[PDB]
């Protein structure tokens, strides 16, 4: 069983970056399309940004356009989130998601990481 | 630093500035920086270049660059292109009328604002891509390493107003391993200026350009590196780039929508025919400096991809033989702005919803 492993994440000033990583066990990493989500306080998990299987296809949700990017390097077996021009309103706690379909990984996985935490101060 | 504008239809306000300076320190080596501006393209680039590679004029040349491409600027259907690369290429004079390069290329694509359509999807599938069909915002980056040839020949009297000879252009590339995609591109480009009179002042010139692409394996050629024809300098009388196949848009979130939107293809012939005549009710001594020219233009871009039992009551863009054609008259001459040229053209063959435009000009 695949397993995910989220680090990165850590306390940040508002306008600052953080660079989330995503770390994958097992050889069947490029077998998934992987996918970042992200769930803030008395809210419910919200998707974030995704990958493809090869790496060269991607797409971001509209809070994150312009400032987010995603990438992997599958010979790492890990997938990265690149944050920049924080805010306030991303505070929250990021996971890692893995699914064999691009489509599917917009909104749910079969697998997925136990988050890491992302407090961006005003 | 040297400054330069133009104004024409086929791209609107043109900007150039660059520096260049040739045995730089005395080293031998030119070094440059340049960069060019229009209404679709922004593009900057830093050149190395040393002309007696060896002793006997191999030259060896770099060029570092940068470049970013609005697809619907330039009259197509949407996407945004933005790229930077190097090259390296070795320049051989085998005579005074004939060169040839060889080199090796670098250049990473970014490609993105794409909305779903037929011929993008299908080169997204094939190159082993899964996006769906309501995906409006994906993006797509790609790193590519060439080889790249060139052959030039040019015996033309006179680089202004040519009145005889011919110059022929024939570049190619082709993708190395370790790139992600895989495709090779050809291009031709030939023009032949034959006097009637010893004077020269009658004279008929021909002018043709082939270009074929294609992918190898399973993959097909990347869209963003499609032929285009239409405008100005391919098929006067048509809007540039208008030419051939267009985007077949699948529906928002119902049936596939057809458009008039340009996508090129990978497959492009273009020839001209045109008589350059002395210019009538001119003054006097304005003649020699002001040509007058009549044409005939045809061209043609196709996709030999297109799946033409898959998209049954649409047009079959694989079909080479849909020749456009027009016919008008054109006139060039030296202003106190720059070169000059504007001709008026008459398509009288059209397909597929070309869009047409009779009138086009080009100052600088
Ligand atoms: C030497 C060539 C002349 C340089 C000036 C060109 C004129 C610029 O006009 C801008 C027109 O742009 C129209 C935009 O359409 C919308
Ligand atoms: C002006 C010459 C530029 C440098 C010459 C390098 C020739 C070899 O480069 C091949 C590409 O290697 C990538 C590193």
């Amino acid at each position: 069983q695949m397993q995910l492993v989220e680090s990165g994440g850590g306390l940040v000033q508002a306008g600052g970056s953080l660079t989330l990583s995503c770390a994958a066990s097992g050889r069947t990493f490029s077998d998934y399309d992987m996918g970042w989500f992200r769930q803030a306080p008395g809210k419910a998990r919200e998707f974030v940004a995704r990958i493809s299987r090869s790496g060269r296809m991607t797409s971001l949700a509209d809070s994150v356009k312009g400032r987010f990017t995603i990438s992997r390097d599958n010979g790492k077996r890990t997938v990265y989130l690149q944050m920049n021009s924080l805010k306030p309103e991303d505070t929250a706690v990021y996971y890692c998601a893995a699914d064999p379909q691009w489509s599917r990984v917009r909104s749910g996985a079969d697998y997925w990481g136990q988050g890491t935490r992302v407090t961006v101060s005003a | 630093f040297n400054f330069g504008i133009g104004y024409g239809t086929e791209s609107g306000v043109s900007f150039q500035a660059g520096v260049q300076q040739d045995n730089w320190l005395g080293t031998g080596y030119a070094v440059g920086i340049n960069g060019t501006k229009n209404d679709y393209q922004t593009y900057a680039e830093l050149s190395v270049t040393n002309p007696y590679f060896t002793v006997d004029g191999v030259s060896l040349g770099g060029r570092l660059f940068y470049n970013d491409f609005q697809a619907d600027d330039a009259d197509l259907s949407d996407y945004t292109n933005k790229s930077y690369g190097t090259d390296v290429t070795l320049g051989f004079p085998i005579n005074e009328y004939n060169s040839l390069r060889a080199g090796l290329g670098y250049v990473h694509n970014s490609l993105s604002n794409m909305q779903p359509q037929v011929a993008m999807w299908r080169y997204l599938y094939s190159m082993g891509e899964h996006p769906s069909t309501s995906d409006q915002d994906n993006s797509f980056k790609t790193d590519d390493f060439t080889f790249n040839y060139g052959w030039t020949y040019n015996k033309l009297d006179r680089g202004y107003f040519p009145t005889d000879g011919s110059r022929v252009n024939l570049t190619g590339k082709v993708t190395i391993p370790g790139s992600d995609n895989e495709y090779y591109k050809v291009t031709l480009d030939t023009a032949t200026y034959v006097p009637i009179d010893d004077d020269h002042k009658w004279v008929v010139l021909g002018r043709t350009r082939w270009g074929y692409g294609d992918g190898l394996g399973g993959k097909e050629m990347p869209f963003y590196e499609n032929f285009y024809a239409g405008g100005s300098s391919t098929v006067r009388g048509f809007q540039s780039n208008t030419i051939g196949p267009k985007a077949v848009y699948f529906p928002h979130q119902k049936d596939l929508s057809k458009s008039d939107d340009a996508v090129g293809g990978n497959a492009m012939a273009v020839a001209s025919l045109e008589f350059i005549t002395p210019t009538p009710f001119i003054s006097d001594k304005y003649a020699n400096s002001v040509r007058t020219s009549f044409f005939w233009d045809m061209g043609t871009v196709w996709d030999t991809n297109w799946d033409s039992s898959q998209y049954s009551g649409y047009p079959d863009y694989s079909d080479p033989s849909n020749i456009r054609m027009s016919a008008g008259i054109a006139l060039q001459w030296m202003s106190p702005l720059g070169p000059l040229v504007f001709s008026y053209a008459q398509p009288f063959k059209k397909y597929d919803g070309d869009k047409a435009e009779q009138f086009q000009f080009n100052i600088g």
